[PDB]
RNA sequence: GUGGGAGAGGGUGGUGGAAUUCCCGGAGUAGCGGUGAAAUGCGCAGAUACCGGGAGGAACGCCGAUGGCGAAGGCAGCCACCUGGUCCACCCGUGACGCUGAGGCGCGAAAGCGUGGGGAGCAAACCGGAUUAGAUACCCGGGUAGUCCACGCCCUAAACGAUGCGCGCUAGGUCUCUGGGUCUCCUGGGGGCCGAAGCUAACGCGUUAAGCGCGCCGCCUGGGGAGUACGGCCGCAAGGC
């Protein structure tokens, strides 16, 4: 599936490297804690291998979740 | 010398004294390592994803510098000593990369 | 003998059994029942009937503490984890949500053969 | 590492004439330059070998054009040599 | 040379969360566990299931790929320091400085050896429970060396693309990673699939040749005996060549 939308489209210009901002990384991140894959993403190999580092990063600065407890069910 | 970001995180409860009394710690610290700093933005308390030592929010602190390469680590090390000092990360400095440009 | 009435219903889900634990909010048990609590002994723990009567008698020692209304949280895989659900569904009891907490590793802790490939 | 300021530094010590790149001279100064900071590098490291390979491939490259050096022109060979004072 | 680029390439020091186990506390009770089914086992000295706090060892989920890197062995959380390779653009410098490579030397998964630490989980041997005609096994409960770190040995392998290295030449189509360009297209470097000519015993290969050529290295000469004997060399030993 994966089209209901790509992240991509939905945000405008951005910036990859930038760990500290949230709102605009927590968007690739699933109900869990886990990096959305490309085909969710839409992001190319070497933007989805920057944002993996960036979202990292931010993990680690507590910015964002390692992991989260999945709902409903 | 190579041009680094300290990113710091301190405890949401330290009092305005103590607050500045850390901050002067940094300043002092990051002199004695020979760190000239260009930019600094205090974004102060935040909520975390995730607790750290049982405190749900945490101080944060962003720091722009120039600094020679072989004493950041060192300098890192100084910045864990305190306690009110909770997460500390440095990061080499990046030219931005822009999708959806 | 406390009044609880508002708690938390933790699911733990094998493939070798189910048992229900019931808690007030701060996690703290009351009461609890399995697959073996209900008369089952052997590889029968780990059905979904099973399943059902353990969630049964859970709920029902949990509302003899005054129990209302729960919080389900599902640990593991296995059958009868969704029937645990569904029995507690209407157990005479209102489910107000429900989480998977099913606990995975970053890779951390080599295996048993069994669970290895 | 090796900043530019190093590099240009050598480069006109051993430049043939003005804008030297590339003469023999100039090449076999450089390849001493990176050879004996990665040594020094290996002095401690010791468990490095992926690099020392490295150290090795240029030791060949340094002494073939050192060979090459000496067959053309022995002069510049011994001049090289002692100002660089390597091989003796 | 200059200017740009991508990468789990390598070494050191830090560091982050999830999980397992163990310890303490709370709450709680009659089982837990495990299998085809059970049993051993664990549990009223209160286990299992739940919350909280702590300690430690190891491995890094998603990203993650038909992906990248490396000479190979191999390489995957994050950060900084150190460091090897490499590709593109400019067409600036040297002026055949090239290629290959017996021997030498260095590297070389796992297991194994020495010393000293470490030891959560897994687990040869082993100790039990099952199964079976028996079960020196498959299955289940335990469990030592080991697996981990440092230093030092060991030198093997389905160490595999079962395909030595370099260079030139011979249709294209398509997918992909990474440069540059006047960016629908052109142009490199890499990884894949189908396929011209051609090769091949066939399978298949086919600008990533197993095609057409040249240079150099290693190797083969029916099966068993046998990677054995002996000799030499290496090794602490196991043992290797
Ligand atoms: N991240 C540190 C790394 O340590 C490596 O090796 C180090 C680690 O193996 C180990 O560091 C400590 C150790 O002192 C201490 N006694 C126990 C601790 N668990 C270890 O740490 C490590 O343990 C293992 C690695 O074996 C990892 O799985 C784990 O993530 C890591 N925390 O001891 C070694 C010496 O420091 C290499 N030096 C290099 O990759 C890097 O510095
Ligand atoms: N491989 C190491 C990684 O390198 C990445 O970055 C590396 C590459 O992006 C970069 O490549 C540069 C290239 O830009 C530049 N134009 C030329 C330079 N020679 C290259 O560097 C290369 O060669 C040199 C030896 O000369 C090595 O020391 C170095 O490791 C290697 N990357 O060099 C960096 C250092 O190796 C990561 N950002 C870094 O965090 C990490 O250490
Ligand atoms: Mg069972
Ligand atoms: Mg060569
Ligand atoms: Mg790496
Ligand atoms: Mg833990
Ligand atoms: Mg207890
Ligand atoms: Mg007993
Ligand atoms: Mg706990
Ligand atoms: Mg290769
Ligand atoms: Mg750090
Ligand atoms: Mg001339
Ligand atoms: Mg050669
Ligand atoms: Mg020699
Ligand atoms: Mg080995
Ligand atoms: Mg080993
Ligand atoms: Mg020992
Ligand atoms: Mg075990
Ligand atoms: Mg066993
Ligand atoms: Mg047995
Ligand atoms: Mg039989
Ligand atoms: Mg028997
Ligand atoms: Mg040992
Ligand atoms: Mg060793
Ligand atoms: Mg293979
Ligand atoms: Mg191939
Ligand atoms: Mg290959
Ligand atoms: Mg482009
Ligand atoms: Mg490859
Ligand atoms: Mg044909
Ligand atoms: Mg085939
Ligand atoms: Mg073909
Ligand atoms: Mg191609
Ligand atoms: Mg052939
Ligand atoms: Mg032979
Ligand atoms: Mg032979
Ligand atoms: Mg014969
Ligand atoms: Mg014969
Ligand atoms: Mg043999
Ligand atoms: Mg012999
Ligand atoms: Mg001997």
């Amino acid at each position: 599936p994966s089209r209901k939308a790509k992240v991509k489209a939905t945000l405008g210009e951005f910036d990859l490297r930038d760990y500290r901002n949230v709102e605009v990384l927590k968007r690739f991140l699933s109900e869990t804690g886990k990096i959305l894959p490309r085909r969710r993403t839409g992001l190319s190999a070497k933007e989805q291998r920057i944002l993996a580092k960036t979202i990292k990063r931010a993990r680690i600065l507590g910015l964002l979740p390692f992991t989260e407890k999945l709902v409903r069910k | 010398m190579r041009r680094y970001e300290v990113n710091i995180v301190l405890n949401p409860n330290l009092d305005q004294s103590q607050l500045a009394l850390e901050k002067e710690i940094i300043q002092r610290a990051l002199e004695n390592y020979g760190a000239r700093v260009e930019k600094v933005e205090e974004l102060g308390l935040r909520r975390l994803a995730y607790p750290i030592a049982k405190d749900p929010q945490g101080y944060f602190l962003w720091y722009q510098v120039e600094m020679p390469e072989d004493r950041v680590n060192d300098l890192a090390r100084e910045l864990r000593i305190r306690d009110n000092v909770r997460r500390v990360m440095v990061v080499k400095s990046q030219e931005p990369f822009l999708a959806n440009a | 003998k406390r009044q609880v009435a508002s708690g938390r219903a933790y699911i733990h889900a094998s493939y070798n059994n189910t048992i229900v634990t019931i808690t007030d909010p701060d996690g703290n048990p009351i009461t609890w029942s399995s697959g073996g609590v209900i008369g089952y002994k052997g590889s029968r723990k780990g059905t979904p009937y099973a399943a059902q009567l353990a969630a049964l008698d859970a709920a029902k020692k949990a509302m003899a503490y005054g129990m209302q209304s729960v919080d389900v949280i599902v640990r593991g895989t296995g059958a009868g984890r969704e029937q645990a659900i569904r029995a507690l569904q209407a157990s005479g009891l209102q489910v107000k949500s429900i989480v998977d907490d099913t606990p995975v590793p970053h890779n951390g802790c080599r295996p048993k053969k069994k669970f290895r490939k | 590492p090796i900043t530019k300021e190093e590099k240009q530094k050598v480069i006109q010590e051993f430049a043939r004439f003005p804008g030297d790149t590339g003469s023999t001279e100039v090449q076999v100064a450089l390849l001493t330059l990176r050879i004996n900071r990665l040594s020094e590098h290996l002095k401690v490291h010791k468990k490095d070998h992926h690099s020392h390979r490295g150290l090795l491939m240029m030791v060949g490259q340094r002494r073939r054009l050192l060979r090459y050096l000496q067959r053309e022109d022995p002069e510049r060979y011994r001049a090289l040599i002692e100002k660089l004072g390597i091989r003796g």
